[PDB]
């Protein structure tokens, strides 16, 4: 994952309309990457925890 | 654009005095100015009608910065720039931009009333940039070369 | 072909062929020109955008 | 020029520029023009330009 120039992020000053869209698509961005983090780990335990049962059967 | 490079060109601005300074921006002992601007103001009793074109005949972009100076008295306005108003344009092919002075007192800051408006101006290969003043212009020099890349800016107190 | 759909909101001659068009999909070409007056929009980006709409 | 109709009108407009003051006058006689389109929700105000361009 290589990323170079990208938006900003933080803001000193309040702006309105274009900095909320900015805030908005980072927030977007950070859940949806946070729920396929949190998916993933949790069908890899699973899938780990069978196939090492698996083996001993 | 990852660089600063800056390429100086030949302007000719016939009639205006050049390298104009200012105690607020000392280099050394002595007064100064950006090294990338060029402060023109009257020569002799007179600002002409200042019109100079500078066309790009490179591969790649030209960003151009300029200003446009907004003096705080009518005094300051007219022993500067004979005009009671100025007037600024850049423009090319595909552009133009238009700036009239404001003529205001500003709170002091280096104690100078007055203020500069920073504008740019890209130039594609083959187009060419004209530049047309009636006063208050702070000309540019030159060119800024741009490059596509992986450079960007990050703001952080850490230690390199 | 050779005109872009500002070029034919405003009425370019050789754009004449595309008055009263509809179109659900406009295909701009590399080719095009404008051969009218010189003329510049400000905010030609949401003006073409609005019109293809 | 009223809207009586029950749908959205889009008017293209335009102002013009010159390139020298006589070139303003011998079109439009005033030494400096101006262009102002309105509805009762919107002004749209433009100063011609008079300038030598490219
Ligand atoms: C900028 O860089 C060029 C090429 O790298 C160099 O020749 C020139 O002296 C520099 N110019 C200025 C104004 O610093
Ligand atoms: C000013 O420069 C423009 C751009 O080249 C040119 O067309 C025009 O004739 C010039 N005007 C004068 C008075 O030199």
């Amino acid at each position: 994952n290589e990323k170079f120039h990208q938006i900003e992020k933080e803001f000193s000053e309040v702006e309105g309309r274009i900095q909320d869209l900015e805030k908005y698509v980072e927030d977007t961005k950070i859940d949806l990457w946070s729920y396929n983090a949190e998916l993933l780990v949790a069908l890899e335990n699973q899938h780990t925890i069978d196939l090492t049962d698996s083996e001993m059967n | 654009s990852g660089t600063l490079e800056f390429i100086t060109e030949g302007f000719t601005w016939t009639g205006v005095t050049q390298n104009g300074g200012s105690n607020a921006c000392k280099r050394g002992p002595g007064s100064g100015f950006f090294s990338r601007l060029n402060w023109l103001t009257k020569s002799g009793s007179t600002y002409p009608v200042l019109n100079v074109t500078m066309p790009n005949n490179d591969n790649f972009d030209k960003l151009y910065i300029w200003g446009v100076h907004h003096p705080s008295t009518n005094q300051e306005q007219t022993s500067l720039y004979v005009q009671a108003s100025g007037r600024v344009t850049v423009s090319t092919r595909r552009s133009q931009q238009t700036i009239i002075p404001n003529i205001e007192s500003r709170p002091w800051v280096r104690g100078l009333s007055s203020r500069i408006s920073i504008y740019w101006t890209i130039v594609k290969p083959g187009d060419v940039l004209v530049i047309n003043s009636n006063g208050n212009l702070i000309a540019p020099r030159g060119y800024f070369k741009m490059r596509t890349g992986k450079s960007s800016i990050m703001r952080s107190d850490a230690p390199i | 072909i050779d005109c872009t759909l500002i070029d034919a909101l405003l009425g370019d001659p050789h754009c004449d062929v595309f008055q009263n068009e509809t179109w659900d999909l406009f295909v701009e070409r590399s080719k095009a020109f404008s051969n009218c007056y010189p003329y510049d929009v400000p905010d030609y980006a949401s003006l073409r955008s609005l019109v293809a709409s």
